[PDB]
């Protein structure tokens, strides 16, 4: 119960979802980077006709072509209006395409004398708008009729014409410029495949398929870990091994032909004469030796090794024969992929059971926290050769790290490799077969003897194991992309030392290699996520980089450091600890922010004023100058109190402003009558009426400042006075001058220039992009009698 | 001395560059670099100078990184910066002046100063970049 509870406690830290093996769905349910195709053009402003006034507020008989924005819906308030715009770049990212074809939008110019096309079909609209137009120059409409698209074929090259707004040009260009898409050959596909599954004889690869010149793909991004999420992530670093893990042991494959364990177990059951001794465990001493502990036991191995996630080592003491199982796994699998303590254990139950009570050594005691492991003290006081020179290799059996193609791995002593080393382990137990035993009672003697042979007497299928085992972990190595880091983890893999027994009891010579197809699985699925976890980096860099340089000092980057652990898939966010996530923060904030992204984001921000001005509901200030200033004349609105500029008047930031709470120097201004300019994202009231102008009433809207102590209800009067205004012959039939007290800092639509705004948009005609890469590669594979081993020989030679 | 040469290129660009008001587009790789520096140079130890009269010199590398976040640069940014820029240039300027005072018969291009001897190991090689002199 206590147990459990400490466990429970321990795990609520850990953000791995509690069905381990459910993970292995969740990895495999991640897609390569979604391939993003353009509609439409996109575009921010539309043309629009507008009325336009004389000088003396008359309306016209005709309407000019103006800029509006399609969809305006800018809020009140600076920092809205940013968090707008961030959200805009947001939109802008998700719906970024990868690549355009611009036939797909090329429509039928009505107008046209030459079969022209235009893309696309808002600029087929705007064209006609401008053709029936009657104020349209002559030249531009004969232009119109002539304008023409070229499609080289032979090329692959389409260009056509387009009507956008020059922000709207800024980014089909950047689209059109910057695609994601890449020539496809058989070239590319091939130095695909990992580089050491390209020379492995085992393996055929053939191309039986012809690419076209037209073929594209879209590059995975195999950028290695920008977070180092291996250093100072224990959390997070346990359920990314956890995951791999999973992910390895779903690749591993079966074993085949095992030894009857009938048979097995009658000659261990024989050989031991256990119920002869006086062991008060008789019955539990040959538990768990069966074929499905001994598949258990392969994969658990080369998954914990291929994820490098850390073992714990489960054993009985009093069961002898684990430890003498124990003795190859520590011989194989190098002493660093295990727990301190699960190794000092294993080894001092080794040496205080077996290997001193041999020798007649006094049994070692052995201090937690010893620099040495009890094998490396026991290398030097023990003396015989074989078993000395075993110790010696156990001792020096921890991973060599070597970069292949950019990748970190953790790869064997060659003496694994070939299998080679597990003659010295049996030169060394054999020696221990050997001994007096000086003190130990006889029959004990002879059955821990005997238990050393029945794992001596299986030399040959030792090394046919490790041969198999070490192939098969170099071949799945291959597959992986991620640097292997070696990180001892917060929770282990338990791997029971009878799991051990049974496969080295029960392994055959049936050869099993990992098939060409779950290879392609493991490394296409290595890749998916590799490649989400760098998509997710940058997305997650790029809004925080916008966020802080839109100065958007309210936002919670902690929102956007969970919605990219979520889309990592593998993290159950509610067991992330509080310090990692800031830590993840920090460390997101020091990264550099991807090309396209940061492009995107500069164009942004470089339109952002124009977008906002644009906008017909929010105006950028409001001048109180309590001298009376003639209204402007304005061919959009006729009489109107606008103002061009701030120059002049003290400025009042309306943002800050409201996050101070300080209204004094506002209060005394407004209660003094200083002119000033409250500066900020405001809504106002359109007046048309002469009379309101008259009656002064934007001059009485300031008051609820005061009042209030807020600045979210002021909505400052724009008077719009021309022959529309009810009582516009106030205007015309009295000589007086329009004046006001207040003025409202807007500014005025930019009109349409078709010379401007005509453009040419080109891009290849067509082609055809591919996920799968690896499903043009034909994969077959020898006959399993027939594979061999990196040295050229067969991997299991008993045969 | 790719890596002295290294930190002096790294100290002149952040003396030129980090500069009030200026675009964090104009430092940003510069800032990257500078930031490689310290995380490098963080937790060392060095001495400089104990031949003739130029004094004993210890170094501790103790820094924070600079941030990334602003559009333009400020104020607080630049004091920060100019900080750490001040300690890192007197370390080099002590570092060069020890390795000029000093001559070899056997080895006269290997270093001879401890501190450019330390330099000189791996663990600093992430330091260099351009070498346009």
């Amino acid at each position: 119960h206590q147990k459990e509870v400490q466990y429970e406690i321990l795990q609520k830290t850990i953000p791995t979802f509690e069905p381990k093996e459910s993970i292995l769905k969740k990895l495999e349910d991640i897609k390569p980077e979604q391939v993003k195709k353009q509609t439409k053009l996109f575009r921010i402003f539309e043309p629009r006709q507008l009325p336009v006034y004389r000088a003396n507020g008359e309306k016209e008989l005709r309407n000019r072509w103006y800029w509006k924005l399609k969809r305006d819906t800018l809020p009140d308030g600076d920092y809205d209006v940013r968090e707008y715009f961030l959200n805009l770049y947001d939109q802008v990212l998700t719906e970024m395409p990868d690549y355009l074809l611009l036939k797909d939008m090329a429509v039928e110019n009505k107008n046209s004398r030459d079969a022209g096309k235009v893309v696309d079909s808002e600029t087929a609209a705007i064209c006609d708008a401008i053709f029936q137009d009657e104020e349209t120059e002559g030249v531009v409409r004969r232009f119109i009729a002539e304008m023409r698209q070229r499609v080289q074929a032979d090329r692959n090259v389409v260009n056509y014409p387009s009507i956008l707004h020059p922000i709207d040009h800024a980014f089909n260009e950047y689209f059109l410029q910057h695609q994601l898409v890449e020539p496809l050959n058989n070239d590319i596909i091939f130095n695909y495949i990992p580089e050491r599954i390209r020379n492995d004889v085992n393996y055929i690869l053939n191309m039986d398929r012809n690419l076209p010149s037209t073929a594209r793909y879209i590059r995975p991004n195999l950028l290695q870990d920008r977070l180092n999420l291996h250093d100072n992530f224990e959390s997070l670093w346990d359920t990314i091994t956890t995951s791999n893990y999973i992910l390895a042991r779903s690749v591993v494959p079966d074993l085949k032909e095992l030894v009857s364990t009938e048979a097995q177990i009658q000659k261990m059951s024989q050989d031991l004469q256990l119920e002869a001794l006086t062991i008060q465990s008789e019955t539990q001493f040959l538990t768990g030796i069966n074929s499905q502990a001994a598949n258990d036991c392969f994969k658990t191995l080369i998954a914990a090794m291929l994820s490098q996630r850390t073992m714990s080592l489960d054993f009985v003491t009093t069961n002898y024969m684990s430890l003498i199982s124990g003795m190859w796994l520590l011989t194989v699998v190098p002493n660093d992929m295990f727990i301190r303590e699960s190794l000092v254990a294993c080894q001092l139950a080794i040496i205080n059971t077996i290997i001193y009570p041999a020798f007649g050594m006094q049994r070692m005691h052995y201090r937690n926290g010893d620099p040495q492991t009890p094998f490396q003290i026991a290398e030097q006081q023990i003396q015989n050769f074989q078993v000395a020179n075993w110790l010696h290799f156990v001792n020096n059996n921890q991973f060599r790290q070597v970069v292949i193609d950019g990748v970190l791995n953790q790869v064997l002593n060659d003496n694994i490799r070939n299998g080679h080393v597990v003659n010295q382990l049996m030169e060394a137990l054999m020696q221990l077969s050997r001994q007096q035993f000086p003190t130990m009672p006889v029959d004990y003697k002879r059955s821990i003897q005997r238990g050393i042979l029945l794992l001596s007497n299986r030399l040959g299928q030792l090394v046919d194991l490790t041969r198999l085992l070490a192939y098969n972990y170099e071949t799945l190595m291959a597959c992986i992309t991620m640097n292997m880091q070696h990180v001892q983890t917060l929770t282990t893999e338990k791997l029971q030392l009878t799991s051990v027994t049974s496969l080295c009891m029960l392994i055959g010579n049936a050869t099993v290699i990992p098939s060409p197809q779950t290879l392609f699985h493991y490394y296409n699925v290595n890749v998916n996520f590799h490649s989400n976890y760098n998509e997710r980096i940058n997305d997650a860099v790029a809004i925080i980089t916008a966020a802080n340089r839109l100065n958007l000092y309210q936002k919670k980057m902690k929102s956007i450091v969970e919605d990219f652990l979520k889309r990592l898939q593998i993290f159950d966010i509610s067991r992330v600890p509080d310090d990692q996530m800031y830590r993840l923060r920090d460390r997101l904030r020091l990264l550099p922010v991807e090309i396209r992204r940061l492009d995107i984001f500069n164009l942004i921000l470089m339109n952002m004023e124009q977008i906002e001005r644009a906008s017909d509901k929010i105006a950028q200030g409001v001048i109180i100058a309590y001298r009376d200033m003639q209204l402007e004349r304005d061919e959009m609105y006729g009489y109107v109190n606008i103002a061009r500029n701030l120059d002049g008047f003290q400025q009042i930031n309306l943002e800050e402003l409201m996050r101070t709470g300080d209204y004094a120097q506002i209060t005394n201004m407004l209660l003094n009558n200083q002119p000033v300019a409250l500066v900020g994202a405001l809504p106002f009231i359109t007046d048309s009426s002469v009379i309101s102008l008259v009656a002064k009433l934007d001059a009485t809207v300031f008051a609820q400042i005061v009042k209030l102590r807020k600045v979210d209800t002021l909505k400052p009067i724009l008077y719009k006075i021309n022959s529309d205004s009810n009582d516009f012959y106030l205007v015309a039939n009295y000589d007086w001058v329009p004046t006001s007290t207040t003025k409202v800092y807007k500014q005025i639509p930019q009109q349409f220039d078709f010379r401007a705004s005509m453009h040419m948009l080109t891009s290849n005609l067509t082609f055809t992009v591919y996920s799968d890469l690896l499903a043009f590669v034909s994969a077959d594979t020898v006959e399993p009698i027939n594979a061999v081993a990196f040295d050229n020989m067969r991997i299991m030679n008993e045969l | 001395m790719d890596v002295l040469y290294s930190l002096s290129k790294t100290l002149k660009d952040a003396r030129d560059k980090i500069v009030e008001g200026t675009l964090y587009s104009n430092v940003s790789d510069l800032i990257q670099q500078f930031n490689q520096m310290i995380i490098t140079m963080n937790g060392n130890e060095f001495q400089t100078g104990g031949i003739g009269n130029l004094p004993i010199r210890n170094w501790n590398f103790d820094f924070g990184l600079l941030g990334t976040t602003l559009l333009n640069l400020d104020a607080n940014y630049v004091e920060t910066a100019r900080n750490t820029i001040d300690y890192f240039v007197d370390f080099v300027d002590n570092v060069c002046m020890d390795e000029m005072v000093r001559e070899s018969q056997r080895n006269g291009i290997a270093p001879q100063s401890d501190s450019l001897r330390k330099l000189s190991g791996i663990k600093f090689k992430r330091i260099n970049f351009d070498n346009s002199s």
